[PDB]
């Protein structure tokens, strides 16, 4: 759980060592993002809702099976749990996008899920289908300069699961 | 004396005294707690307005003027250590209070 | 930083960011290239800020240099430099990420216990950090003056 | 509101206010004129906005004011005009305040049980509140409507 | 607890009535001195120490009795508990007085003050004398304005004391 | 709890008595009833819901002060608390009814009840309309026998109140 | 009871009793004219019955009434048909209620601490509590007597 | 019930001090704003039959369901004893603004009149809009200084009954 | 004081102040500074007046000192002049009060029974109290002694 | 109230027996008492006022801040309360003592005095040791015999405001 | 807690002075009965079962009642509280005479013991009788020299409850 400034920190403080012009170059680069990427987040509180409806309407359409008996979301307990996922996954990834870092998704996300879902058996690539299913969505509503972004999270969130 | 000044020289006498009666309430008690809790914060409070390297002689004569009039090995090394706790914990609290 | 705070703060309650966390990102990253412009002063004059803190650390306590002194000795002399060093490396680092975590996660949790096992008095830790705001406030502006100086107060209550 | 927000995040780990908590409040007070100025904008044209608001709301969603409906009736359409105007009122309690804390604590929490008991669809109220951000942004510039388009959305969400 | 923009906020929200201009001339004022307060409350943060040190030093010269033997500050760890109330006293007047309304002193601080002293059997009028002391420190450190200021916060917490 | 046959078991415990003929008349009388009650509770929980709807709306219409700015129930949450406290008497009224007994409604709600009604301030007053309310409500939906026996406890709380 | 097990299984969870706890009462209100007829028939034999208990537990367990046994003497033997005719009415109660909730809050908890306490062996209880079962069964026809065996049963396990 | 002048009185003697400069400073304070303390006292005085007049025409056509048949206000009696409490509010309003403290308001109008409006059955929020009625009612009549310096004791009512 | 007495009194009688209170007021407020220096004439120079009325009265009732009376002793003494400064600063407050009211709540009401308890001559007092009038009084200057005097005198008819 | 023949009379009353043995034996030992009561009853008659003035001079001894400014002794009124309180504990003791039962203080003094003292602020440990003092002051009167009886109504007293 | 030496070394502490001759006359008369309250205390310690069989067996022997029906002590839960309180006030009992002190019983046994035992319904009569057994039992099995000591505690508790 760490964002770029914080990483930037530690990498020169494991060194032991000032910061160097690239380090103020680097912090500049975020320093200058943060504002679209406030604009982003902003735009995706607004809409987390649609989005959630969406994507789940889009991952039991091109997927019939989950839905019907003997699915993998066949139950409304397990229709509940994969909208809470894809909910927990958007606001995770909005997380990343505001810190500028993939750490969050690491010590929060990826941080004991990806054997749970072994233990489980949940599908991976049905949810690597629902993360593209997202992001895809997502892109549109935030802009492409903000869509890109939230491209690189995603798809981290992916290969995670992956 | 004189450039101690007669405020700072009551209390000095009044903490000598308080040793001592916290050294014989420690050995009626069977534990010298009082003393080591008493002590473990007390060099902080001295340092501005107190020499602590005074305060550790001091303590260390009241140790052997008291072994002194004991005569009993036993006596001595347990009167010795109610004292030790007290030059223990002013040289433990070199850094602040715990 | 205020970003890591404010994500860690909304994760609390499982929610969104409000729209006074979004304010204040988006005040910490409107403001971000006058923190710059202090860290980077800060660090360019960083030997100078080392060495006559010290030397106030030093003369107003000249018994931590006396014998049977804590800083007694060139090696521990030297060890007393690199951690004022330290502790203004923290600083800039507090300064880049807008708040005081880095020096929380890095030198301030545990401080008075590591330096109980180092002997090392707290009050010459405080006088030695005062020192250094003071010369660093002067180098900079008035404006920078007073937020530069707040992260030091903080590190020498930290101390303290 | 912020001041309070920081006071009682550094009164739960008992200490002093950190730097960036002194950051915070400093930027909150530094933009108390134009927060004023909104609030202000905001009540002189309360009227207006909820006129507006209603009718946008009404037209969009006709079934509210159809017979069978929820504000069917003169005395339950303003009902309906009553509920607009007190989060009107909230809004600009929040805008004052800094934060959504006025807004939460007084038309957020419990308002799905309150709707349940009141047959009142939380779509409808969703539409509402957004058809008030619309017409309250209309009036307001670029830069203010942005942030009143926070809280509004904000409750929004909170509704739905 | 509450600062003066959440009371402004409920006394006009107990009424159902929107902002008037008394209300916004009450935010204004409030708005107006929230640099001196943050300024005071830095310095007070800074200065905490040396407040409560000389503090205890002048009240335990005027009320020779505490640390005698019967005194409430007769022992290290009596003392100790002493000035740590000290030092409550000063971290919330300095709350307060950011906050700009004394809700704070009375929920967190006054609420049962007295009925806890009486039963540790602790000395209230001595401690209402240190936190005259407090005040007379912190006003010379903030400076006249602040220090009418913060003398409003320590003048709200001997009262309650008293 | 105590019920109506652990009522009688309880009087003829205390006194050392077997079963005489008056505690099987008193026994079977309950075990006669207890057909009827089934009926009332299972009504009840269906339409417990609806009953508060209607109680409330009742009595927010005879009352319109309460939800508006200074009254008790003048915020969503203070609303919601009330529509709470409405649906707590409906529940217990029903278990009451079931046992047979008041106990419950003693130990469980009554309890302790009326001091946190008097610290909190809540009307009382329009407390016990609002369960008279729930009274009439229910009454048509339980039918004559039924209305009767769950008056009884609607009438219970609202002197318990008292 | 079995209605007081239901209403409180339901009142522990803050719900209304659910249809299946509805049957069960259904169920338990059925059978009650049964389980009056079974406690009247109880009753109405007591006196034979403790008595033949006592006998059959003498006779089993002579050492009790020996010389040195804890029920030797006409007191003690006295206080054991007491105590038969606690639980003998106890079993009556747990009858009518549908449950052992009876006799476990009147008869089973802290039994063992007060024999202790008594010098009562627990395994001449269990003895006994057989005996009255055998007796008590013998009155009863197949289907009551399969009922009332049961809270024998409890009795006895508790005992043990 | 005690004034300006004697909560310092107060605070100096539980100090057992005497008196100094600031005590000096508050009571010169009072004393400067005495006159425009006994100006508004005597208008409102002298109006307090027409202000208690116009702010029950004003309450009672904001609300007309209190005096129909059904409302609070509906008989003689209950008309004048509305009417009655509101010469109460004004009245000790003007007390606690002669003497410059909130104590009497504390002390002598709001100590259980929570609990006495509730047994009664008497609107909360009613009597809270009527206070403030007469609170714009007399700011006309005293001026804008003495308005603000009532708007305080009316609001103090206000928010101790909501 | 002087305005919680008229309050008090129109409350009694559930009425407005008249004109009669009104103006009373008026002048109470308008007379406030004098009297705030009067009370300061005393306090700056409190240690002389309970000197001197001491030394009057021991001259006047030398058996409180001597042995056997209650102030024998230096620490009786003390507690003598001491309960003076009490009274003495309670007549300041009654001056800046305007009325006897500070007086009467804090030294008048069960004073007879707590010097009963300390055993204190209740006459002495009278003296006591009289000696300080006539310092006081010869301080003062004028119709200012005037009315510090019906305070003493009022104090004196209060200990009698 | 209930004294020792009247206990002994009350639970054979309540048991509906004739006198025991054992009845006749608690009644003896009461006659064999009743000359040593009655002894001290009179000592403490004789010297109520000084066992008053010794044990409040010794509790404000031990205690100074009750009597000095700020404290909750600290008037002559609220030093005669004290005065007076002490002087009912002392005459209810005498009473329990001389009837050789505990009731009345129960009744006429314990039933009530908790809730009194923590409405009025007094502190109840300071009066505890106000008893205490009481009783090691009227124990080297009364002589060690009457002390041992003494002491256990001075401790029932201390027991039941602690 | 205390015990007899912290009650001396705070008497000794309060004041600022060494022990005095009548301290070392009291530690001195504590210590001489060390050897055989610790050997009490183990005997106790080992054979408390047995005490309390004998102390409840002459308490409900002499109060039939108590046993049967209608009485506080009939049922098996409550026969089985009646013994465990017994141990309570056995152990406690011991505890304060290992101590030399009473503070532990008004600390831990009768602070809560009166509103516990009227609440319940519990006679305190027949548990003074109670305790007195175990005085009885205590005494004859560990010897005249320690019973005299364990009974001072005894009556402690007994007086206490009456
Ligand atoms: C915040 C980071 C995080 C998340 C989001 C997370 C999700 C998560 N999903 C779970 C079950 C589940 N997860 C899913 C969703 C899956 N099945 C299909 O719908 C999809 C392919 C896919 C959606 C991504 C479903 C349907 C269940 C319940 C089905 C079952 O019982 O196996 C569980 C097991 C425990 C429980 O459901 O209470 C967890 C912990 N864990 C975490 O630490
Ligand atoms: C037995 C356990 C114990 C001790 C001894 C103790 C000492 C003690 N001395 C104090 C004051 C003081 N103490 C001293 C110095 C004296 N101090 C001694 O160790 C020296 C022998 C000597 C001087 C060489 C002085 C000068 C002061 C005045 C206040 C100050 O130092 O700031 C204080 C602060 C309270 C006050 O200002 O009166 C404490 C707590 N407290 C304890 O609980
Ligand atoms: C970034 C977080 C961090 C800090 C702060 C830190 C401090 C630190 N200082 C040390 C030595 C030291 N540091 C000092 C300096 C102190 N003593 C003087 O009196 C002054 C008052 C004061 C400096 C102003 C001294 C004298 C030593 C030598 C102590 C020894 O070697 O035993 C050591 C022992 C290990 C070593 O020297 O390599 C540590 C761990 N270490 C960390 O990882
Ligand atoms: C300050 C916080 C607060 C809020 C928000 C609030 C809302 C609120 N709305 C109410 C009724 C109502 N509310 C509405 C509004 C809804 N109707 C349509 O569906 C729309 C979607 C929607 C409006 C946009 C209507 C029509 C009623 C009348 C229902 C009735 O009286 O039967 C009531 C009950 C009033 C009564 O007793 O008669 C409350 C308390 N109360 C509060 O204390
Ligand atoms: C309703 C719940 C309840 C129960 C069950 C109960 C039992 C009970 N049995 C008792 C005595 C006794 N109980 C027995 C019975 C034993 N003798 C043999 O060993 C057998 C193993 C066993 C019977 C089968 C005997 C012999 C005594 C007399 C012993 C004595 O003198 O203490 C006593 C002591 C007081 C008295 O005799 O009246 C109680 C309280 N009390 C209750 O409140
Ligand atoms: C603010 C109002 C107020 C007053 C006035 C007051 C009087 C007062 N007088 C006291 C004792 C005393 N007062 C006196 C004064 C007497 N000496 C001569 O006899 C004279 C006749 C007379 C004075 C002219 C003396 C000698 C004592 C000491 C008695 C003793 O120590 O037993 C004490 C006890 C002090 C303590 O216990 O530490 C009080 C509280 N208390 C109050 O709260
Ligand atoms: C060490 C401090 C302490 C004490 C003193 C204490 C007493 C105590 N006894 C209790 C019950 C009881 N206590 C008794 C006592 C007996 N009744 C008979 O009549 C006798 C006269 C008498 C003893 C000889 C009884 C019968 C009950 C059961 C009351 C009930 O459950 O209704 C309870 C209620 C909790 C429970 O039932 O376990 C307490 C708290 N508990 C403590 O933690």
């Amino acid at each position: 759980m760490q964002d770029a400034i914080t990483s930037v920190i530690n990498t020169y403080d494991v060194q032991g060592k000032y910061f160097d012009t690239s380090a103020f170059d680097k912090l500049k680069a975020y320093y200058a993002t943060g504002e679209l990427r406030v604009r982003a987040a902003g735009t995706i509180s607004a809409n987390a809702a649609t989005i959630i409806k969406e994507a789940s309407a889009k991952l039991f359409s091109n997927q019939p099976d989950l839905v019907r008996p003997g699915g993998n979301a066949y139950t409304t307990r397990r229709y509940a749990a994969c909208v809470r996922d894809m909910d927990y996954f958007l606001r995770y990834a909005t997380y990343a996008m505001l810190a500028g870092d993939t750490s969050i998704l690491d010590e929060r996300v990826l941080n004991g899920l990806k054997e749970t879902y072994n233990s489980l058996g949940v599908p991976i690539s049905s949810t690597v289908q629902g993360i593209q299913a997202m992001k895809e969505v997502t892109g549109s509503l935030v802009g492409s300069g903000a869509a890109k972004e939230m491209g690189v999270y995603f798809d981290y969130l992916s290969s995670g699961l992956s | 004396i004189a450039v101690y000044g007669p405020e700072r020289m009551q209390k000095s006498l009044r903490d000598l005294d308080w040793f001592l009666r916290y050294v014989n309430y420690s050995l009626v008690a069977g534990d010298s707690n009082m003393i080591l809790l008493n002590c473990l914060g007390l060099r902080e409070i001295l340092e501005k307005a107190c020499s602590i390297d005074a305060t550790i002689v001091a303590v260390q004569e009241m140790r052997r003027a008291a072994t002194g009039y004991l005569k009993s090995n036993d006596d001595k090394e347990l009167v010795g250590s109610y004292f030790d706790v007290i030059i223990r914990s002013l040289n433990a609290d070199k850094s602040d209070t715990p | 930083s205020v970003v890591t705070k404010a994500i860690v703060s909304a994760d609390a309650e499982a929610r969104y960011l409000s729209p006074g966390e979004l304010d204040r990102i988006r005040g910490f990253v409107s403001s971000g290239e006058r923190r710059l412009r202090v860290a980077q002063t800060l660090t360019e004059s960083r030997e100078r800020i080392i060495k006559q803190a010290g030397d106030q650390l030093f003369q107003k306590r000249p018994d931590l240099v006396s014998p049977g002194g804590n800083a007694y000795g060139a090696e521990r002399t030297a060890s007393c430099l690199r951690d004022l060093d330290y502790y203004l490396r923290l600083v800039t680092f507090g300064i880049v990420a807008g708040d005081v975590t880095p020096i929380e996660e890095i030198g301030v949790i545990g401080v008075k216990e590591m330096y109980r096992n180092l002997e090392v008095p707290l009050p010459g830790m405080v006088e030695a950090v005062k020192a250094m705001k003071s010369v660093a406030t002067g180098l900079l502006s008035g404006d920078d003056s007073a937020e530069v100086g707040y992260y030091f107060d903080y590190l020498a209550g930290a101390l303290a």
